[PDB]
DNA sequence: GCTGATCTTCAGCTGGTTGCTGAGAGTTGCAGCATTGCTGAGTCTTAGCAATGGATACTTCCCGATTCCCCTCACAAAAATAGGTCAGTCTGTCTGGCTAGTTCTGTACTTGCAGACACAGGGCATGTGGGGTTCCTATTTTT
DNA sequence: AAAAATAGGAACCCCACATGCCCTGTGTCTGCAAGTACAGAACTAGCCAGACAGACTGACCTATTTTTGTGAGGGGAATCGGGAAGTATCCATTGCTAAGACTCAGCAATGCTGCAACTCTCAGCAACCAGCTGAAGATCAGC
């Protein structure tokens, strides 16, 4: 019988680890490709500075992390521990985005 | 402006809501108000003018008496009837 | 980019009800009202109603109330129209068109048309049909019944195709239409002029007013080239 | 070239890491698509504003300072890029 | 006693042009005054920032067009840009 | 020659000269271009006209003679673009849109 | 005698007050509250009538929006009764 | 000197504000929380407004000062100037 | 006479002259007072000094002799006034505060 | 070569004044540069608005002090006001 | 306006535990740390630790680690201190004082003191006790051990009363303090001066430093008038 | 419930290194100094209005007690689903080089905007009137 | 007799409309610098390419979390009637805000100069990485 961790403790370990570090949590190349694809619909043959893509990534990580904190608060309000799309929608509606 | 007799002419010429005001002699211009629906006619006049208070047929009729001085609308001795002058016809 | 998808032809027996979708993509779904237009060969195009997905607000043609009901599905970016009590005089092509909430805008993009078959202001388009060669001037007039403060649009419909917008606000060119097309006029008289014709320009041209609550199309104008 | 289907590049573990940084313990299986949509909307807004700023300058390269302006314009001030 | 210089008469002219019969109250008049002032301030400030970023010292119709594009959402920006372009073209011909 | 307002030259109702003066004295730039006041006056006039037409339609739908703040609030809040433009704006005597959550409604 | 079932009169009130536009707080209590609050900052202050009117209208709008957010939070938790915890959650998410 | 005036925002008034917001059922503890949040909001706005008046060397708070305070708190108010 | 920097005259480390130039050329007012750049430089210097001292303390408690963006984030987010001042500000490579909700922790 | 003209040297002087033995990274240097620029823009813009509101054409230390009171929270405003007043008083004595 | 309420004296037998509150009112509760200071006749004022209600952050004196535990209650704006295993040398007065999170700030407002009775940087005050007439000049020196960048504050404590702040940042006058009190000095040498004397000035003056993590007080100076 | 053994992770120490920070040499652009003038801001006085305070009568709402109903909350069963492992696979990353398309810099210059001034018409404040509106009482015909 | 209809005096309200005036927007001319067209330098972002290690992915099983059904009880809603404020309006007071005139101190504008701040560079060291070891904690029996 191999050693197994009960569900929940590895999640708390990951929370502790990722709340202590500051690196970008999304791979750089997929994000840059996504940014280029999105920009394709506003102007053809655009060019991006590397620092521009880095600033976009920093903004996106910060926004998503804050939204996830709000989503966690909403989920806890509903007597849950599992975040669901309804929590995201409620947080974004109260924030004024929807 | 002077839109009150314009109102009284328009609905009669268009055949609108004959239950309150209607014709018997278009040539001379006389018409008869209904003793029952004249309140509805007064209210419809008041909503068009968009006044502050709902007007009764009394306040409606008070206006026609000033028309006699100018001559567009005059009151003859016959219950619920008036008439335009020839010029405004 | 902007696309309004519809369903295929419907074979429906009289007395039943049918619902067709208008799945939309390529734009912010809640920012544009989805308008529904029916087209019969004997009454041209008639405006049915519209739905505003932002607040699910509707407004139907007085001659279509009860017969048609519009529903909005925000999650799938789809709009359905439900027609109840399908009479024999319902066999027509039903178009769903995108129109912005701005008064100046018009029905810019149209669906492919769902062919359903069952087993006030008046627009006057004076010239019914004309013949011309490959290089002349042609003028179409859309004399109106009441006045409309330049809230008139011009549409081009190729046969068996969805109508294509040419002029909106009675003077402004649509998106991608060449400057050959030119509209003018205001009040009650409006005009559409084509600079130089081609074999492509043969189609039917309608004028739509949206200055008042029931939108009314024109009688149509069949243009023939050489 | 032409890029297509790159929002899928924001993989499931990446979203899980982002949620963990937010203190989320359990994540439903439908969260990932919703997060992808939200990120796409946010990116579209910011990139459109940045491209407008770049276009006004008669340039063809989106500089980092344009992104900073676009973010500042939306109440999302960013420090560390100018 | 200092000639307050509001926007009321121009808004009233526009209203009578677009709805010849309906009137407007004083409260709604003040609200629309505030709306015009607010939109003026927003567009002018954003155009000032645009001129500052590009090391320009003058605000031109290009700056105002870019500010309108950045501030108004959806078809509002498109129609406002069309109106401004048409007005400037008409003014240029004098 | 005969005096001609710049608004008349541009075919507008809003004051181009007043907008130019406000731009010059508003601490926005060292200089102000010739066409900038015309452009921004046209934009302001367009926005005013759109809002006023929507408010007048709302007032007529309520069978009222005059536009009151309630009609302006109804016009703005019922349009998503106008709501986004005026999201953080409070309108005096405006009230709120009539909206009840479906859960509160009885079966 | 006749008695309305609970929630019917509340729904009637919701329909009624969402249709009107007048201030829902009496003017005198709000004026007294505003003067009392301003007493802390500067003594012997003075208020224009329009100043108090603007303050009241801003407060009404803020409280109404806050109550809309609170109701959304309460519905999220499968309830129809708003509690202080919903107000707190809405204020926390708004960033206050 | 004025005291305890936060009690002037009565329970029925708060119920009316909730009704305009679409609230159907209201808990008994909502009223004190609402009074607290209203007091906080009013204190912030009034402090900014009083700062604005004090800068102008005035002793009367005008509608312009309140409008300016609300605008600088991102709560633009229309109709008072 | 030998030139004395206005910063030295005011006992400051921030450039009073550069601040004055930015105020004059920044499209803020038709004219700028003499003491306005001095006041502006003093306020800016105080703010940067407070943030830098808090960040340096955070670095020292982390046994580091160099302030990095993480230390700035820790200094700001742990102070309520500084957090309120920079509530809508994102700091690159600053991370987030370590915060776990109580109900997510195991009970026993 | 364009003489970017940042605030780096002054921030380094302040850092050496408060933490004599502590250095700072380039990323933190840029972040503090952005912070200084942001705060300068905020205070200057609000002071300009204050001057415009009172129909004044000049920005004085009074406008800056009122701006500092309005945007800085809590004791931050009090201590910034004290620092600014001290600096102006010392500068006046030359 | 700002007030920090405290409980009355408590008699406790040794070996037990005690807890006292510091209910605070008149300010934004979470923006200010609450610092706890104990005063004994044989040690004078002694710093225990603080708690930051904004993030529940705490920091304890090393010699009081374990002995004291600080807790915050955001709902009631109260801060508690718990002493475990009350040893005989704990019969003293425990003060809770308000201090902002700003480094320049000091302990500005104090609680009345709960007289609980049971059954580094060395900060030197040169004049232990002094006498003066009704209008002379007095000066108190507070030479420090290490270097503190002007993070020194002066306090006046009437007998059987909470201390009152006079000078913070080694030169700045505190709120309500007349300009008769004047602080000076920086680095390691600091001085407090009183120009005009009154019968009120009869009190014990302490100098507190908060430049380093363990805050330390001076021995005090009993100043007597006539 | 109370530890106990086992396994995994995290924290701390020590040596090699490595890329990043701080300081020095060259320089150049902008801050400081010294005049000159003139206008925006400070000071006094007072007109003029709006805020404050009190009174009175009327209307509107608020507060506490009762009843009861249906919503919230506790709890158990089920049934949905997410998490932890693992084998296999696929992709991001790092390295460096080459264009080549884009950005930056320097000149000549030209075109449009600020400044000055005369002046006249647009816009603001205040007034006057038509076409009613409202309000209360009395009078003369019909039902 | 009774009620509906009619008159009428007397304030009053809304929307044009007119009038006086004054100050600000327009017309005209001049000077000059902000911005542009062009050419050439330089610079940096996109593309190519190959390996490879570690992140990602899908299946599987299980535990643990969410959902559903049920019931009790008590909290809040509905009601009501008397009293307590609120409100409208009216008058008097007062005080405080700004207009108008007058004056002049501070700030813009200008030119010259010198030194402080920028760029470029390179040595050295704080931080990072790898390896190792010890403490803390999770997990599964077990008495």
């Amino acid at each position: 019988k191999p050693h197994r961790y009960r569900p929940g403790t590895v999640a708390l370990r990951e929370i502790r680890r990722y709340q202590k570090s500051t690196e970008l949590l999304i791979r750089k190349l997929p994000f840059q490709r996504l940014v280029r694809e999105i920009a394709q619909d506003f102007k053809t043959d655009l060019r991006f500075q590397s620092s521009a893509v880095m600033a976009l990534q920093e903004a996106c990580e910060a926004y998503l992390v804050g939204l996830f904190e709000d989503t966690n608060l909403c989920a806890i309000h509903a007597k849950r521990v599992t975040i669901m799309p309804k929590d995201i929608q409620l947080a974004r509606r109260i924030r004024g985005e929807r | 402006k002077i839109r009150l007799y314009q109102f009284l002419l328009d609905l009669l010429r268009s055949g609108d809501m004959k239950d309150s005001i209607w014709w018997v002699d278009k040539d001379k211009g006389t018409f008869q108000f209904s003793s029952k629906h004249k309140e509805a006619l007064a209210h419809r006049w008041g909503i068009q003018k968009c006044n502050r208070k709902k007007m009764t047929y009394q306040k409606m009729a008070r206006a026609l008496r000033n028309y006699g001085k100018t001559g567009e609308v005059k009151k003859v001795k016959k219950k619920l009837t008036y008439q335009f002058s020839g010029e405004v016809l | 980019e902007v696309q309004l998808q519809q369903s295929g032809p419907e074979l429906v027996e009289p007395g039943t009800s049918v619902k067709m979708p208008c799945k939309a993509s390529g734009y912010t779904f809640t920012s544009y009202t989805i308008q529904w237009v029916k087209q019969t060969p004997r009454q041209g195009l008639e405006w049915i109603g519209y739905i505003y997905p932002y607040n699910a607000g509707t407004k139907y043609n007085e001659k279509f109330k009860g017969k048609a009901t519009l529903t909005s599905d925000k999650s799938s970016s789809t709009v359905y129209m439900e027609l109840s009590s399908l009479t024999s005089e319902d066999s027509a092509v039903y178009y769903c068109a995108r129109k912005s909430s701005r008064l100046r805008s018009t029905l810019d993009y149209w669906g492919q048309g769902t062919s359903v078959t069952v087993s006030d202001i008046k627009m006057t388009q004076s010239p019914s049909s004309m013949h011309a060669s490959l290089g002349e001037r042609v003028t179409i007039t859309c004399k109106a019944s009441q006045d409309i403060r330049s809230y008139l649009s011009w549409y081009q419909q190729k046969p068996w195709k969805s109508p294509k917008t040419l002029i909106y606000y009675a003077t402004s060119l649509a998106d991608g239409v060449p400057s050959r097309f030119s509209g003018s006029g205001s009040g009650q008289d409006f005009s559409l002029t084509i600079n130089n014709l081609e074999s492509d320009d043969t189609a039917t041209y309608y004028c739509l007013q949206h200055g008042e609550s029931p939108y009314t199309f024109g009688s149509g104008t069949k243009l023939e080239i050489k | 070239k032409v890029l297509r289907d790159n929002i899928q590049g924001i993989t499931k573990p990446a979203i899980r890491r982002l949620a963990r940084r937010g203190g989320v313990k359990r994540i439903s299986g439908l969260i990932y698509e919703e997060t992808r949509g939200v990120l796409k909307v946010f990116l579209e807004n910011v990139i459109r504003d940045a491209v407008t700023y770049t276009e006004h300058a008669k340039r063809k390269t989106v500089t980092a300072m344009d992104v900073v302006y676009a973010l500042k314009r939306q109440g999302r001030t960013l420090y560390g890029f100018g | 006693r200092s000639r307050k210089e509001s926007y009321s008469i121009y808004v009233y002219k526009v209203l009578k042009q677009v709805h010849p019969d309906t009137g407007i109250s004083s409260k709604a008049m003040g609200i629309m005054n505030s709306f015009v002032n607010d939109i003026f301030e927003r567009i002018a400030g954003e155009a000032s920032r645009l001129a500052h970023y590009n090391k320009r010292s003058t605000i031109t119709s290009r700056e105002i067009q870019t500010a309108v594009r950045l501030l108004l959402p959806g078809e509002l920006a498109k129609h406002a840009v069309s109106e401004g372009t048409k007005a400037v073209t008409k003014y240029t011909s004098s | 020659a005969k005096a001609k307002s710049r608004s008349s030259r541009a075919g507008l109702q809003f004051p181009v000269g007043r907008v130019h003066r406000l731009l010059r004295k508003g601490n926005y730039a060292e200089r102000v271009g010739a066409g900038a006041p015309v452009y921004m006056a046209a934009v302001l006039e367009y926005l005013t006209a759109e809002i006023l037409e929507l408010a007048g339609n709302a007032a007529r739908d309520n069978k009222k003679c005059r536009i009151i703040p309630r009609h302006l609030q109804l016009a703005i809040r019922n349009d998503e673009e106008l709501n986004k433009l005026l999201g953080k704006v409070t309108i005096a005597q405006g009230g709120v849109l009539p909206n009840i959550q479906a859960v509160l409604l009885p079966k």
